[PDB]
RNA sequence: AUAUUGGCGAGAGACCGAUAGCGAACAAGUACAGUGAUGGAAAGAUGAAAAGAACUUUGAAAAGAGAGUGAAAAAGUACGUGAAAUUGUUGAAAGGGAAGGGCAUUUGAUCAGA
RNA sequence: GUCGAAUUUGGGUAUAGGGGCGAAAGACUAAUCGAACCAUCUAGUAGCUGGUUCCUGCCGAAGUUUCCCUCAGGAUAGCAG
RNA sequence: CGUGGAGGUCAGUGACGAAGCCUAGACCGUAAGGUCGGGUCGAACGGCCUCUAGUGCAGAUCUUGGUGGUAGUAGCAAAUAUUCAAAUGAGAACUUUGAAGACUGAAGUGGGGAAAGGUUCCACGUCAACAGCAGUUGGACGUGGGUUAGUCGAUCCUAAGAGAUGGGGAAGCUCCGUUUCAAAGGCCUGAUUUUAUGCAGGCCACCAUCGAAAGGGAAUCCGGUUAAGAUUCCGGAACCUGGAUAUGGAUUCUUCACGGUAACGUAACUGAAUGUGGAGACGUCGGCGCGAGCCCUGGGAGGAGUUAUCUUUUCUUCUUAAC
RNA sequence: GCUUGUGACGGCCCGUGAAAAUCCACAGGAAGGAAUAGUUUUCAUGCCAGGUCGUACUGAUAACCGCAGCAGGUCUCCAAG
RNA sequence: CUAUCUAGCGAAACCACAGCCAAGGGAACGGGCUUGGCAGAAUCAGCGGGGAAAGAAGACCCUGUUGAGCUUGACUCUAGU
RNA sequence: AAACUUUCAACAACGGAUCUCUUGGUUCUCGCAUCGAUGAAGAACGCAGCGAAAUGCGAUACGUAAUGUGAAUUGCAGAAUUCCGUGAAUCAUCGAAUCUUUGAACGCACAUUGCGCCCCUUGGUAUUCCAGGGGGCAUGCCUGUUUGAGCGUCAUUU
């Protein structure tokens, strides 16, 4: 996840298993002031959610991953 | 030592709003937090916190509607006393104590006597 | 054949996960848990089936709600507040 | 002390018919006031093979005398009976082959 | 299958994450009669019957 | 007034004492078997207190030998006691196709009584 | 043996226990079939087989009579305490 | 005689050691048994008078558990087959690498999938148990990482069939039946715009739903990328559906286009109800034609091999997706 | 030549070898339509969005079933000299 | 390729106690008993005479006032008609 | 004579009997009457700083609120020791709430975390398309309301 955000621009976030791409666009663009490109999600094997959130070129999610409080 | 109650009671809906949405932002930075730091137990009272500011604000807003809803029938079932299902389905006090016309003319006119025997 | 052979034919489920008791008794042709009868509106149980009665029976979950029944009664169904 | 195979038969699980390639139920049109009274002039479309059946069936297209449409019926061809034929059914129809009476 | 209904994948992952031994700090504890994880389930042992 | 192998709360016993007593004294209707209906165990005990063996030494290690704790390690979590079957070592004895036994005495070993 | 059609086979589907299904062997119906499996009635009944747990002391048999749907059983008399 | 429990009693025994257990040591009793010494042990137990019973085991192909001889025995012999060296390691027949020899021989011992499994995938650590030898290795153990879709599926459709409703049967659990003996209807709009609805103009109904990850079906490809994902990620290039929409174009003065004899052509070129038609949509075998990929092969531009001799030679790259 | 796709045909049947969703077209002519201008999102370009669940791996002489790391069983695609 | 021997690994059947004969008698075919013959540790590979070897409460036969499958103008009934 | 076999003892094994324990069972007696459409019992899945279970709980998730007590919890970590206090606690009590997905289970389905419809509201020009938030839509039956149907039928106009 950390190689992503360093390199393709994306955020990874766990969301609720309830969230769909709307929802998860939406929210992260209300917490953390950032246009979404695109949101790929997956349900991992532990039975979570995991999100892939490419932020727009205009946004560098590694900047945004040091204001949110992981390098 | 998180938040209180009573402390809570006395703030308006709109300031309980704002200190939720706070304790939100504050959660959410602390199981970030979390991910490099082992053994955060902190979180636990900001999920208490939460907790509480949820429960005041229901309680605020429940007693509103409780107000709105003062002396009329048909309250929120919700609202409405949650004894069992057979007890509120019951005869209330004032069934299976109406008598009939005769039953009370009857009853008025011989009741159980108070007598003791003497000798 | 019908021993070890025929045997390995077996990869096709009779039953799967019945929504109501989760024991995987669901049959799925006949869409009718074997265990609870789901989907009949009452529970699958029966006299000569005592054990099985007592493996679902009340007290076998948690309860949820009843747990707290009698504790309610006691006190009377009371409906306010201790009142400090 | 067994149940004998024409006993198995009415019980119809693995004894019924094998429908699914047949054309439909063989039939007149419904006696209707055009046949009860003249009659109704429809056109033979098709003569094909019913599945399980060894006679061919007509499939003959009226109008519709109350509705603006077709009325496809599945006839019983008999000999002779082409495509393109009209088929004339009814108590004025004329005695020729194909025509109901 | 790897084409699988979301109730059987719930209930695989309910498996995976319930799939380790007994934590050690549990053994430290007061009276703590537990000696390690009795209902272990591995995949060539026991089959989860879905 | 009568019933009550269910529910809730109590008091008891010439009852059972972990192969007993409910199947379940324990994460028991659990683990596990069966497609399924169903079937369904085993499993309690260091010590007053972990004081659960610091440290040295041999060993790759497991462990051993010491040291030590403890009333006790003939209590070391493979833990109260620790039978028998079966087994190792030591000691004694006998033994040409079984062994064991009865009566009697020799021999060896061992022992009470006055 | 057969191997291009009364062919082989996947999946879906229907038929359920005196019931099904059978190109018919009483075959098959989940290693179960001349009546599946599961639980209960049920600790089913058994004139039949097996077993039936301490010591010493005293006494001490019968396999015969009659009757029985009786002949591996019982009642009855006898023998015994 | 002995055992579990009970009333009474011996103001019985006992942490200075109860019970239990072991003991070719002693004593008493014909015996069932009783008593003592020694060792072990650790918390209770006994004599007598009575009470009571779930009260005495060698057997029951007895029940549960444990243990033998057999016995270091039977055996660990199908699937052609292994060998050398180095590394690692305490330890190597079995791990890793290299070298060699072989096999599967494309109806594979290759590359993928369906059902099923469920993390077995991958990395790191790591060998007590398991891998019927071994093990440093593993589908094991411990800790983590990992599955990215408008276009691939499900989702939608109906198939055999399953199955509510309306009704009928049944004491009843429930059964029948699936469009039937039912008052089973929403989607359109003149007007209403006291509000786009109710009244109020008018058009269509013999009917739930479930049933296919191989049937039908809207639409995505190539290259690259990971330890482990890829038609999903990245780069580029498309497409379909739903919607919104403004320009350009087209059309109209003969309003809803022109051309061609025609088959038909096109950048467009109004079209409600209703009806009709087509596609979806279909067996199997045979030969023939054509395409694609593969096979074979010539020249040429590169790389590799053999070269005592011969071989302008042997092997290999030379590709082009959806749209 | 092999694999495969396909076309036009031919043989066979007392066998003549699904259905529905969905899409299109036609018939019709309701209605709506131009001249300091009306018409046309079946022509071109342009704008926005496309949710949910699955997706790893094995698929077998060790990842399925057969008590197991069992010479058994278990559907299919590709296929060089 | 086994068997064989070795390193490692390591079961099971079965087992009253056991294991040399001849005759005798005996429940009429003894490993034990009687009378004789005899008889010397511990063993390995084979072997199939014996252990009336093992496997299974004989499936044949009989008995039981034990069944079941099937049949029939057995007795007694019954759905249907 | 060893080895070997057998018997006994001691020590050591194997094994878990015996003895003594007992927050368990069993039986008897006494008292009480309280599940559920205000969604029960049961199920699935989640929730803790470090838990797999048992237990508890439900996205307010080993819990929130209220009350009482009065200083803990404890395996570690952390916090705290104001703790002469509206205040510790895995405490007790419990009247207020929360109560995922379900389940008689209720919009339609369910081998799908599948598919609608209505209202309010928010965003994307947006009554119509898409999305977010909130609130709803089962059946039978009863009383009532409203809108209706039938030459079943009354009266009036006619
Ligand atoms: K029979
Ligand atoms: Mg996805
Ligand atoms: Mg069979
Ligand atoms: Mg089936
Ligand atoms: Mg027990
Ligand atoms: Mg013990
Ligand atoms: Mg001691
Ligand atoms: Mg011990
Ligand atoms: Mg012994
Ligand atoms: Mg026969
Ligand atoms: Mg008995
Ligand atoms: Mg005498
Ligand atoms: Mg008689
Ligand atoms: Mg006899
Ligand atoms: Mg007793
Ligand atoms: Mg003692
Ligand atoms: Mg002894
Ligand atoms: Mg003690
Ligand atoms: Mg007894
Ligand atoms: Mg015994
Ligand atoms: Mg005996
Ligand atoms: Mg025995
Ligand atoms: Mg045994
Ligand atoms: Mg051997
Ligand atoms: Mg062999
Ligand atoms: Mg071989
Ligand atoms: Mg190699
Ligand atoms: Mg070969
Ligand atoms: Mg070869
Ligand atoms: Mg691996
Ligand atoms: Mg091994
Ligand atoms: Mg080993
Ligand atoms: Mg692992
Ligand atoms: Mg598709
Ligand atoms: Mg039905
Ligand atoms: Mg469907
Ligand atoms: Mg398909
Ligand atoms: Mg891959
Ligand atoms: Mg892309
Ligand atoms: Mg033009
Ligand atoms: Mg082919
Ligand atoms: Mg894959
Ligand atoms: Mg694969
Ligand atoms: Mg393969
Ligand atoms: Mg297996
Ligand atoms: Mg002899
Ligand atoms: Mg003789
Ligand atoms: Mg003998
Ligand atoms: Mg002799
Ligand atoms: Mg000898
Ligand atoms: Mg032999
Ligand atoms: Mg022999
Ligand atoms: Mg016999
Ligand atoms: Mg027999
Ligand atoms: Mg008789
Ligand atoms: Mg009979
Ligand atoms: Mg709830
Ligand atoms: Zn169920």
């Amino acid at each position: 996840a950390m190689k992503k955000v360093e390199d393709g621009n994306i955020l990874v976030f766990q969301v609720s298993m309830k969230a769909n791409k709307y929802q998860i666009k939406k929210a992260v663009k209300e917490l953390y002031e950032v246009d979404v490109l695109k949101v790929n999600t997956l349900v991992r094997p532990n039975g979570t959610k995991k999100a892939y959130v490419r932020l727009t070129a205009d946004y560098d999610a590694l900047d945004i991953a040091n204001r949110i409080g992981y390098i | 030592a998180g938040v209180k109650a009573y402390e809570l009671r006395t703030k308006s809906k709109e300031q309980l709003a704002s200190q939720l949405v706070d304790l939100k932002k504050e959660l959410a930075e602390l199981k970030v937090q979390k991910l490099s730091r082992p053994s955060l137990p902190k979180i636990k009272t900001v999920r208490k916190s939460i907790a509480c500011v949820l429960t005041v604000i229901n309680e605020q807003q429940r007693e509103a509607v409780r107000q709105l809803y003062k002396g009329k029938k048909y309250q929120p079932k919700d609202l409405r006393a949650k004894k069992t299902r057979a007890l509120r389905r019951a005869l209330t006090k004032f069934e299976a104590s109406q008598v009939t016309e005769k039953q009370r003319k009857k009853q008025i006119a011989f009741p159980q006597r108070k007598y003791a025997i003497k000798a | 054949g019908k021993g070890t052979p025929s045997f390995g034919k077996r990869h096709n489920k009779s039953h799967t996960l019945c929504n109501r008791c989760g024991r995987r008794s669901f049959h799925v042709q006949k869409k009718t848990c074997s265990s609870c009868g789901y989907p009949a509106a009452k529970t699958r149980s029966y006299n000569w089936g005592a054990k099985a009665k007592r493996r679902h029976t009340t007290g076998t979950g948690r309860m949820r709600y009843l747990k707290h029944v009698s504790r309610r009664f006691k006190n009377g169904f009371q409906t306010g507040s201790a009142s400090k | 002390g067994r149940v004998i195979r024409n006993q198995r038969k009415g019980a119809g699980s693995i004894f019924t018919s094998h429908t699914r390639l047949r054309q439909g139920a063989a039939k007149l049109r419904t006696l209707d006031y055009a046949e009860r009274h003249g009659y109704i002039r429809g056109i033979v479309k098709q003569i094909v093979h019913d599945s399980g059946r060894g006679a061919p069936l007509a499939k003959v297209v009226f109008r519709d005398p109350y509705k603006y449409r077709l009325r496809e019926e599945i006839f019983i061809a008999n000999e002779g009976v082409h495509t393109g034929q009209f088929i004339y059914a009814g108590k004025k129809a004329s005695l020729n082959v194909g025509n109901v009476l | 299958a790897a084409q699988k209904s979301f109730r059987i994948k719930q209930k695989m992952a309910k498996a995976k994450k319930q799939n380790r031994p007994l934590p050690q700090w549990i053994r430290l504890r007061t009276n703590n009669t537990i000696r390690y994880n009795a209902k272990r389930r591995n995949w060539r042992r026991t089959k989860m019957n879905i």
